[PDB]
């Protein structure tokens, strides 16, 4: 290990011993290519004129109406493909073809990271094979095809639960065979070391761009920037650039489901234990005997059972909070976003903005900078959406 | 600890070879799961490698996988296995009993209370398939305490370090992984590296089919075979004719184990 | 009229007279607001903020190979909305509030202006109805419903025909009405003066940003734009700044539809008659005794029978060239641009890219530097390419 | 050109306002609109305002379009109104026919071309819907050269330049709107004005109903009132029962000639 698995007891590297290899093999190519100025060359290349950075931070200007708060999105909806997944895809592909790699494996739960790797595969002349899950693939259908068209295959998991989790382990299970000419693009920050590194430091840009754009517009840092956390990317690619800057809070909202109390939920760093699965040991939600228990959210992209490791770790030593949204108060912030600023949120960013509109309204004359990380559009959720009626 | 060091010890002056069965607890009910170890036992088992019921087998393929769903219809948790394996020793009290585990199932309530309950069950040694040897610390130093066997697996793309590594962490034997993937019935310069080393006796991984496969691997320097695949899918085949699976059980296990000297 | 309303013998205002004072009136705002430092600060703001400007130039690596074409990619299909028709949607409303105006009324055929207008409105406190026909509601249903969500009142037109043609009608009787309260936002270059210089000066942006972005790049100015037309509005765009730079070839692509013999396309500067409608002297499909004609396209967003005036202008003095595209054609540049680049295009923007292709595929050693404008992301379109099976 | 004339000065004598009736040609049938529009003269309308059938009836709401609709089912096309229009003529010589166009319908094959078979079939005014004041002049000066009287609209929102050129250039009579919008049987200071400039005799617009708006409207200043919604609204009714459609046809022209004087 060049770099430390942990952050705090959160962390390592818990495979089978087969896939070890593997591992620091891809922790020795992303460390060289850490320092290599061809290769971070290559990837701004590629984040500017392929993908659409740097992406706008938009001020609200009628949903604050009537309380103290400013509120800022950062407008990773206006990504190629759709969503901040993109980002870290251009990276591990570039890294999969530096390793000479040329298979891609993927899954995928709201099917944005499954897009993004049918399309950078695509782009590089890699071949690609996803794995989603039955419910997933019906609550997701649009990025069903949009991944197909572009020549990826979806192999659509019920192996028992059929969600993301089984996803996870079925990519785990190909490329415990895989491994010498397979590359696995693992979605989120989160599974066994460098992958909660590799994705963090591949979604960075996200936060530093927010600092540089609020510095300007505003003279001054945000009082809170908010991010949804489902395993956890877009919210440490948020967060990152501020973690030394001690004044911004950072706060991170997990699946409050049909709420906490009913047990149909999705936030394990708040409502779970720490065990030892997808090679780490992080939060989850796990039975009292220790079985891995499913989640719920009514978006699929935040339906992960476990979080990754360095927000387990924020959390303990108090820097960040952690915060839960009911599936009604994400549908509610959805509706509200379209009919006063015409923006269509995904479903899992609602979840960020619907905590930020409970911040404004409890409290409305405490003057507030607040930035909400608006992660993807909500074009495969109009239709899930309508069908709540 | 100790089981282990007589069967081979008594095994070499058999010179034949050690024929280990896998089969999950519990599938598919629990009366019916311990009357397959004892047709096992009665039929040439050297040795047990049992599986106690996880949801997510990271290392599994299907029938290992059927298999846990099997014994989770059944009803079977880790506190039941627990329950059949004091059992099982209460009757059989010198076969070596190894557990094939995943990590979480050991952590849940604590590490060294996991090695506290195989000890006072009987439980000679237990593996976590998803520990590798540089996690495996705290679960090596509980084992150790609680004179429980720590098991390694040593891949088919090992180097010297990790070969050192696992010859000085290991005891009762070796798991020597012939392939690679996740457990099923389809899909020697090691060997000599490990006895250099003064390894613990390797038992050979997934991929073992043939009866002359133990063979082949008894002679290439392997002490023994492990198999589960080809058990389970009996269990799955003739579960309807519940006398028929105990009967080809029987014979593969005659079968295997008939093999093992080379 | 402070501006020419005529492009050589094309254009005017052949509107009913109770529409002239109204038509005077939007040219009198767009001649002072086009000198307002405060217009041009507010509409700047809001595509840079809340849009997305400037969009990305894409170079292609993979479909170019073996031939020496150099061909980019103008990037609309990443303007908040996922098209050009946003650009101009974003000054028309800033014209209608500048006009004390508080309703919009608007008529759609892929749906895509009609979306542009629901966010508009809503972002501006603006009220929105939109008609749009039968045919392009079906084909187009992903966009009824994020135009629904927004506020937009769907009038959904079957009087007579129902598709654009009938849409564009009715949206002109209702304003007839209403013009005191009520601004029509048209949706393309087409329409009586100043509706095609509005439109132009609205979506100019465009075309100048592609010459800053391909004299860095390649130190040189390319030796055609290629935009696909429909009534005229995102090719117009990005023709504009380069009229006069005779260098650069200038090319338009009309819906071949099943094929210019079949009589079921809709190429009417190339395959049709001077004729006057929809307020204006324009090339239109029309019957030997004067009536229209529908006409014919896979993709909804360029099933217009008339194009624009400036564009039947440009082809009579030989400054632009204008061909079609086939269905088929289009469909194979779309598969082709997915797989090979990872970008999925709109069907309307696909038929500019297979006339691309073909230049490329015809002569494969002519050394060619291209641009087109993919003026649309092809999410829309997905649920029906894929029934092409 | 002159029926007008005629018409409005011995209207005048008789202190009578016109009653023109507004039919599109065709509508359901050639026999039948050609029926309709004898039972129209012969129940009292003293001109007639006939709209040919465009396919996008920009400045026609609902009952006229479903008119359009109706006489493009019974074939009538350009052509065979043309052809009845002369037969209109060849039976009632000093109606003055006015012709409701549509800007396209006119330039098709030339304007003066359009303006000379008007000519040629007896035609004496013709009142382009969309064609505005200030786009006029190819289509008023071939008018003029063929003895057609170029008809223009005077809105509810004009202002004197656009008076005075209305004034100065049209002919026969002034088509004054009286409301917004288009077409349907739903929904005094411009007239002095027009009076002062010597425009021609403006009859009323959109919206009359009433048949005391006509008396109104004469004595509001105007010299006649236009109708068609209503007419047109009894010919969609009463299409099934077509005598019945006649008799209450010929009911509403005598009931609103009726009307007209005030
Ligand atoms: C727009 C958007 N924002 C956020 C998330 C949640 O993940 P994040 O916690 O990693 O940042 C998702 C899910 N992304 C994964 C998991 O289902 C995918 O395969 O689709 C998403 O769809
Ligand atoms: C992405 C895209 N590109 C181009 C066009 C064609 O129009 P353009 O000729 O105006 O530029 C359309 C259609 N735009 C209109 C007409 O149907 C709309 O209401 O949706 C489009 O959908
Ligand atoms: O190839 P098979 O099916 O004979 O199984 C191999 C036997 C032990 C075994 C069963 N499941 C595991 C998971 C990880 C590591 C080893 C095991
Ligand atoms: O209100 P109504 O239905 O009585 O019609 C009015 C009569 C003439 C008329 C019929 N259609 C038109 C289109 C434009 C301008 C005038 C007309
Ligand atoms: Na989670
Ligand atoms: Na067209």
């Amino acid at each position: 290990t060049l770099l430390n698995p942990y952050f705090g007891e959160f962390g390592g590297m818990y495979v089978p011993q087969i896939l070890m290899p593997a591992l620091n093999q891809l922790e020795e190519a992303f460390v060289r290519a850490q320092k290599d100025p061809e290769f971070q060359a290559q990837f701004a290349d590629l984040l500017k004129n392929y993908a659409g950075r740097p992406t706008a931070l938009t001020k609200c200007q009628n949903i604050t109406a009537g309380t103290r708060t400013t509120l800022y999105l950062k407008r990773e909806d206006l990504l190629h493909g759709g969503a901040h997944t993109t980002n870290q895809v251009l990276g591990q592909a570039l890294l999969a073809k530096r390793m000479g790699k040329s298979e891609i494996i993927a899954e995928t739960g709201a099917g944005q990271h499954g897009v993004a790797s049918a399309l950078a595969s695509a782009l590089l002349g890699l071949k690609c094979r996803i794995y989603m899950g039955a419910k997933d693939v019906e609550r997701q259908s649009p990025n069903v095809f949009r991944m197909r068209l572009m020549g990826a295959e979806v192999i659509p998991v019920h192996s028992g639960s059929a969600t993301l989790k089984d996803a996870c382990n079925e990519a785990l299970r190909d490329w415990s065979g895989s491994y010498e000419t397979a590359h696995y693009m693992l979605g989120t920050a989160a599974g066994p070391h460098p992958y909660p590194t590799i994705v963090r430091e591949f979604q960075r840009m996200i936060g530093e761009e927010t600092k540089a754009q609020i510095l300007d517009k505003e003279g001054r840092l945000p009082d809170a920037v908010i991010a949804c956390v489902g395993g956890g990317s877009n919210a440490i690619g948020m967060f990152a650039d501020f973690i030394n800057d001690t004044s911004v809070g950072l706060i991170g909202v997990e699946p409050g489901g049909h709420g906490i109390e009913t047990g149909e939920h999705g936030a394990p760093l708040k409502h779970g234990r720490v065990g030892i699965y997808f090679g780490m040991k992080a939060p989850m939600m796990q039975t009292a005997d220790g079985q891995i228990e499913e989640s719920y959210s009514i978006s699929a992209g935040l339906d992960f059972p476990s979080v990754g490791p360095q927000h387990a770790y924020l959390n303990s030593i108090g820097r960040a909070d952690y915060v839960s949204i009911t599936d009604d108060e994400a549908l509610e912030a959805f509706k509200t976003l379209c009919r006063h600023e015409g923006i269509i949120p995904a479903l899992e960013s609602s979840h960020a903005l619907a905590h930020a509109l409970k911040m404004m309204r409890e409290q409305p004359e405490k003057e507030q900078l607040l930035v909400v990380n608006l992660s993807g559009r909500g074009d495969k959720d109009i239709f899930t959406v309508h069908d709540i009626l | 600890m100790e089981r282990y060091e007589n069967l081979f010890a008594q095994l070499n002056d058999r010179r034949e070879g050690a024929f280990v069965p896998f089969v999950t607890l519990g599938d598919p009910g629990i009366e019916q799961s311990l009357k397959i170890i004892d047709t096992l036992i009665d039929a040439g088992a050297d040795a047990l490698e049992l599986g106690v019921p996880f949801s997510d087998p990271l290392a599994d393929g299907p029938t290992i996988q059927n298999a846990n769903l099997r014994a989770f219809a059944a009803g079977v948790t880790p506190a039941q296995c627990f329950e059949m394996l004091a059992l099982i020793r209460e009757k059989h009290p010198t076969i070596p009993i190894g557990l094939l585990m995943y990590a979480n199932l050991v952590f849940n309530n604590g590490i060294d209370a996991f090695y506290a309950r195989c000890e006072q069950v009987g439980v000679d040694s237990v593996l976590v398939a998803d520990v590798p040897v540089e996690e495996s610390a705290p679960f090596r130093q509980a084992a150790l305490r609680h004179n429980i066997a720590p098991i390694f697996i040593c891949p088919p793309n090992a180097d010297d370090d990790l070969l050192r590594q696992v010859a000085s962490y290991g005891r009762g034997y070796t798991y020597l992984l012939s392939r690679s993937g996740v457990t099923g019935a389809e899909n020697h310069h090691l060997i000599e590296k490990l006895k250099e080393y003064h390894a613990a006796p390797a038992l050979q991984g997934f991929g073992i089919s043939s009866p002359e496969q133990v063979s082949a691997a008894v002679r290439a320097g392997a002490a023994g075979a492990i198999s589960g695949s080809a058990i389970v899918k009996i269990i799955e085949k003739n579960l309807a004719s519940p006398k028929q699976m105990l009967a080809e059980l029987r014979s593969f296990v005659s079968a295997m184990k008939a093999a093992s000297r080379a």
